């Protein structure tokens, strides 16, 4: 969880 | 690619990075 | 990367991060070789001993990055994978022989000051440059050390790490290890007698070992970070996939099958 969240369009 | 391996911020503007000379010097 | 330093901005614009969607995590390095093709190590995608067998939809590639953890708005480009190709004779059972894989991107990535492909070597460049003592450059976001004291020391970097390392004579590579070395591998690193240190480490897997040709002043990817025993141990060396030796498979995958 060290990682800043990614834009949602990529995680889709 | 025709322009492969040429970095926009270095080779493309004739700027060297801080340690590439170490590589060149090893190629004897 | 052990005993490296922070990369300069744009220093490694072919560097690619292999990123797991869920849980969101770094898996491996990789490199950009054209607007639609990314090169990495087979073991980053397939390693049955660790129950590792990733599918396309498990993964993103993030291109143009510098900071390890930040989302680099307006700079990085995050790409979804179209297809994974693993070398059919990749030997995960024994010694990671032919540790190489290609990933096709769903859409071409736009090039920028931060995103630019590396060259792959031809026979002549490989023959001239892959010589003991000649130095290449390894980059990645992997661990800074093999071990450290938890919540007291620091083991992971904020940003891309870089180290320059000399190619090592093949008998020295072979005598450093009990693992069977093949012509599809070379090893790199300083000897205990030499002054300097440095190595890849966990999380650097699949990233590029590059050399700058003194003939045409272009960067060529000679190696892929493949395996080591420990990280930066005295008398041990990092082992790299010999990219040129596998280039006919690379060409086949791209030219006849994928284009
Ligand atoms: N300790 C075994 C040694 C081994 C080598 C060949 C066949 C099985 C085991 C290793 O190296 N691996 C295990 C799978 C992934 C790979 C890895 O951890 N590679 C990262 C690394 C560090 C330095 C550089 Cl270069 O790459
Ligand atoms: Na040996
Ligand atoms: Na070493």
């Amino acid at each position: 969880g060290d990682f800043e969240e990614i834009p949602e369009e990529y995680l889709q | 690619e025709a322009d492969c391996g040429l970095r926009p911020l270095f080779e493309k503007k004739s700027l060297e990075d801080k340690t590439e000379r170490e590589l060149l010097e090893s190629y004897i | 990367i052990v005993e490296g330093s922070d990369a300069e901005i744009g220093m490694s614009p072919w560097q690619v991060m292999l990123f797991r969607k869920s849980p969101q995590e770094l898996l491996c390095g990789a490199s950009l070789i054209s607007d639609r093709w990314v090169l990495t190590a087979a073991h980053c995608l397939l390693y049955p001993p660790w129950d590792k067998n990733f599918t396309e939809n498990d993964l993103l590639v993030r291109i143009g990055k510098h900071s390890r953890t930040r989302y680099e708005r307006n700079i990085e480009k995050i790409s979804m994978l179209e297809k994974i190709y693993i070398h059919p004779r990749y030997n995960w059972r024994e010694n990671l022989d032919r540790d190489i894989a290609l990933m096709k991107l769903k859409k071409p990535v736009a090039f920028s000051d931060y995103i630019h492909p590396v060259c792959l070597p031809d026979r002549e460049t490989a023959a001239s440059l892959l010589q003991a003592g000649y130095k290449g450059r390894v980059t990645g976001w992997g661990n800074l050390k093999e071990t450290w004291t938890a919540n007291v020391g620091k083991g992971q970097p904020s940003v891309l790490q870089v180290v320059n390392l000399p190619i090592v004579e093949r008998p020295v590579c072979k005598d450093s290890t009990r693992i069977r070395i093949t012509d599809n591998m070379f090893c790199a690193g300083y000897k205990p007698d030499e002054g300097k240190r440095g190595d890849a480490c966990e999380g650097d897997s699949g990233g590029p070992f590059v050399m700058k040709s003194p003939f045409n002043n272009r960067w060529y990817q000679m190696g892929i970070v493949s395996w080591g025993e420990g990280c930066d141990r005295d008398g041990k060396y990092g082992f790299y996939t010999h990219v040129f030796r596998l280039k006919k498979w690379i060409q086949k995958v791209i030219d006849q099958f994928g284009e």
